[PDB]
DNA sequence: GATGTATATATCTGACACGTGCCTGGAGACTAGGGAGTAATCCCCTTGGCGGTTAAAACGCGGGGGACAGCGCGTACGTGCGTTTAAGCGGTGCTAGAGCTGTCTACGACCAATTGAGCGGATTTGCATAACAAAGTCTCC
DNA sequence: GGAGACTTTGTTATGCAAATCCGCTCAATTGGTCGTAGACAGCTCTAGCACCGCTTAAACGCACGTACGCGCTGTCCCCCGCGTTTTAACCGCCAAGGGGATTACTCCCTAGTCTCCAGGCACGTGTCAGATATATACATC
């Protein structure tokens, strides 16, 4: 894995930015199972972090294309719809104030 | 004395402005220069509000030493 | 209240249609579109009201709307949830 | 009291006057688009004399009007 | 009165990905809904797998299977690699 | 001076595709929501956020419907959308 | 190896509605998938309602709300009326 | 209903479906930490109602086809020719169910 | 000889009434195994697993053909073409 | 090793399915398009059925793995368990 | 008149409906401990109204572009017919692997004490925008 | 006869919302004990694979003819775009008060344990409703 971690929290040991202890609590709470294994919140926090990073990266690139330094709902919508895997994962999601993509059928020109 | 402080800060900001203009520098340059000298970079919005004294007394006092250095350099 | 369905005016219908890429709209679209909107709203509102009532509240909140939409396969992001 | 010229402005009225003389009765929106593009394509060295003139004009403006405050309004 | 969210962690990730880009509050509201929705789907499927196989415990294996079932293509593959690595580092000395 | 028909429609399509604001005016939308709600139960109140959530969802729905409606019209070799293109899109879709 | 199904109960209902009609084993296999599917959906929604309102108990009220959200038209009304009677009678018996 | 005289819970509730089983299935399965006393009674009554409704319709289909027995096909006809059940079961595939005899008019001579 | 369309209408009634599988069983199994082999080698199937896959596949294709037929009618045709299949899938969201 | 069993879905298999669906006439290119569609449907269902099978550490795909694979896609199947 | 489908008989078969005896999950009666319900308090956000500005909707008109109906080719589909292939059935046999039980240990729940990461509420600070220098050409009040 | 619009870049000021800081709380982290869920080994014996040979129903190829798809023309409806009139949305501000959230008590309901025993299930009998085959007549093309 990554070379090291010494700090006390679980997120630090796992090399993550996302919380681990919180994830564990949320898994214990709403009746998903009677028991939650030690690696369950670690593995899951890493996955959520990965997916979070991809959307933000793509949205940030959209912001630069519009010559802005900020992510707004529109940039998130473009980031998702111009990426096939995210588009499938989030295919049914309505993003408030996200707008639409500029698709004009050629037959109308 | 808050009035004595106000006068000192008004005088400082006025000297800062006069040197900035005389020497041909912009508010953007004061900002960037401070970043290089101190690690704390300021935008021209901050410099404008400082010169216009639209900032709190504490901010002006805290920023002043950095600006004093800017004038000297 | 009565007849507020007419508050969805022709230009509203057209602007939505344009966003969707429609170049020409026949004259009967306006009525058909209103019928569709109304059905969508009744189904979403009815469920939001049902959640509101279950909880014994009198005010429909954003979350009751969000759950009502989630159940129809229309997950909405940005209003809580 | 009017504002001092910046480096673009010192350069552009020099070049705008040239453009107007070479091509009189040319609309300034054409001249301005061309001047904008040329300025963007200039090096720091090429801009430098206008930068130095702009610096001098700003200092002179302040000395002429030490109490000038730019007050734009909506 | 206290309400939790992932706003702080989302910000922290944005910093590493794009050091000079900020995020609006509305965009952040969307990112929080995104994280909560993915969390529930994965946790939901992992729960079902444990039930199907007659287990009472959710482990990293169910989470991994749930990830493969829910995420498409290469998105799933890279997610699996990151999860595997985090667990390995976590349990290692 | 005049523009030939369709010139403006294309400008509008680009304009609306670029912007993000809501297209249905808010007060009449809000009254429609209340009218419907009264039939289910009287004396309900709504948070302003509930109304906004409904409106955002409604437009997203109608916009998506128009995109599919438009495809049906193209399939039929038309530019103009008709009630039956809406009905076909809904039926195939499963509503 | 022991399994449970509702074939006894399905059969008993059939004889009340149609005393002279039998049912094939494949038809019975379908009726068991049906009962299990409806059970899960109602129980699933009732679980969610309890969670949403921050409760840990499923009562007849959640089951009733879940029925209204899941069944269309008049099935919801008749199902609610029948559920109400069963609870009423049970309580008093 | 007027009365019951038995030791079971299904009898008290006037039901044919088991009550104790429903309670057991609600407790197991992680639906909640707790299951109320009326929850399996109310639920058993609902399952019974829906079961009875399908069988009655399927039985009528069997008689229309001049049969004494219900087979998967009759269950499919019973559902598809009834709007409320069709919505409830709109996505369900029935093994050996068959289809309704729908022919478009434009295909006819 | 019968005119074109007499037989097709006959067959439509016949197939709508019956319930049997239309795809031959052994060819279907080989297809299932071929696909499964690409995902993982040495898998076995229960005979009931294959029947479940086959019932689902036919139900899927039959439903697709019903929507395909509507599209062809909308376009004022009798004959179904690849574009009607594609339109139906697109509207559905595949 | 198996290959080319997609052709096991013969023209009459396709025609019969189309007729059950009410299709009166079939274009000559339908046959190929239909095969492409069937194959995609099967790959997605099989892939999930295999995933459940591996999770459980079995080598035999059962009816239940197929049923969950289908349930998951919104296609509940009745009669093979559920 | 020719080609298909439903209906009047006789026989038997796989499939169902019934009855024993053996558990093993369902029901009854106690107890304890938390959860949900009640009443009383605060105060945040909702409804409702008011007048004024003006941006969007409604209306009419005329003109062009597109929906629609009708016609005529030509080829791509259906429908028969005879030959060929591979499915389906039954039979024999082998063995991998599902499904169960029984020991035993590492794993996670639970508790109680401790402590730093994260929460709200202030307070600093940057983005995003827009006004104006010069100058000549053209438009409208 | 005079103002202002129009264009370019770069430096200044300005509204609002986002990034950063403080102090305190309380959810996350140690560390230890307990009990049981699940890992592992070994056994039975189900049911899934593989092959062979025969019948025979379905698939395959090819010839023929015509019903349908496609392109073209021409007519008339009806939707677009413009400019003018009118209408109701939107903006601020204000007051009134109803319902949502919080807190602190109280009592009832459900989990858990233990006991008892009859309703439900594998397994073996016993009877028949509709398929399979023949022969008659009418429905549809």
């Amino acid at each position: 894995g990554k070379a090291r971690a010494k700090a006390k929290t679980r997120s630090s040991r796992a090399g993550l930015q996302f919380p681990v202890g919180r994830v564990h609590r949320l898994l214990r709470k709403g009746n998903y199972s009677e028991r939650v294994g030690a690696g369950a919140p670690v593995y899951l926090a890493a996955v959520l972090e990965y997916l979070t990073a991809e959307i933000l990266e793509l949205a940030g690139n959209a912001a630069r294309d519009n010559k802005k330094t900020r992510i707004i709902p529109r940039h998130l919508q473009l980031a998702i719809r111009n990426d096939e895997e995210l588009n499938k994962l989030l295919g049914r999601v309505t993003i408030a104030q996200g707008g639409v993509l500029p698709n004009i059928q050629a037959v109308l020109l | 004395d808050i009035k004595a402080l106000q006068k000192e800060l008004e005088q400082f900001a006025k000297l800062l402005k006069q040197k900035r203009i005389t020497l041909g520098y912009t508010q953007a340059d004061v900002g960037l220069t401070l970043g290089v000298l101190f690690g704390k970079v300021f935008s021209q919005t901050t410099i404008c509000r400082f010169e216009a004294l639209q900032l709190s007394f504490k901010n002006m006092c805290k920023l002043r030493p950095l600006l004093q250095k800017w004038v000297e350099e | 209240l009565r007849d507020n369905i007419q508050g969805i005016t022709k230009p509203a219908i057209r602007r939505l249609a344009r966003r969707g890429g429609v170049k020409r709209i026949s004259g009967l679209i306006y009525e058909e579109t209103r019928g569709v909107l109304k059905v969508f709203l009744e189904n979403v509102i009815r469920d939001a009201v049902t959640y509101t009532e279950h909880a014994k509240r009198k005010t429909v909140t954003a979350m009751d709307v969000v759950y009502a939409l989630k159940r129809q396969g229309r997950t909405l992001y940005g209003f809580g949830g | 009291v009017k504002r001092p010229m910046n480096a673009f402005m010192v350069w552009s009225r020099g070049q705008r006057r040239k453009m107007a003389q070479e091509n009189p009765k040319m609309h300034n929106s054409e001249i301005s688009k061309r001047l904008g593009a040329e300025w963007k394509l200039l090096s720091e060295t090429e801009k430098r004399p206008f930068i130095d003139e702009a610096k001098r004009l700003r200092a002179l403006h302040m000395k002429e009007h030490p109490d000038y405050k730019y007050r734009p309004r909506r | 009165s206290r309400k939790e969210s992932y706003s702080i962690y989302v910000y922290k990730v944005l910093k590493q990905v794009h050091p000079d880009t900020g995020i609006s509050s509305k965009a952040m509201g969307i990112m929080n809904s995104f994280v909560n929705d993915i969390f529930e789907r994965i946790a939901g499927e992992a729960s079902r797998l444990a039930h199907y196989n007659k287990r009472s415990t959710i482990t990293s294996r169910e989470i991994q299977t749930a990830v493969r079932l829910l995420l498409p293509g290469e998105l799933a593959k890279h997610a699996v690699s990151e999860g595997t690595k985090a667990v390995t580092k976590y349990t290692s000395a | 001076h005049r523009y030939r028909p369709g010139t403006v429609a294309l400008r509008e399509i680009r304009r609306y595709q670029k912007s993000t604001e809501l297209l249905i005016r808010k007060l009449p939308f809000q009254r429609l929501v209340r009218e419907i709600a009264q039939d289910f139960k009287t004396d309900l109140r709504f948070q302003s956020s509930a109304v906004m959530a409904l409106q955002e969802a409604c437009e997203a729905y109608l916009v998506g419907l128009f995109e599919d409606t438009n495809l049906c019209a193209i399939h039929a070799k038309r530019v103009t959308i008709m009630p039956k293109d809406i009905q076909l899109a809904r039926r195939i879709r499963g509503e």
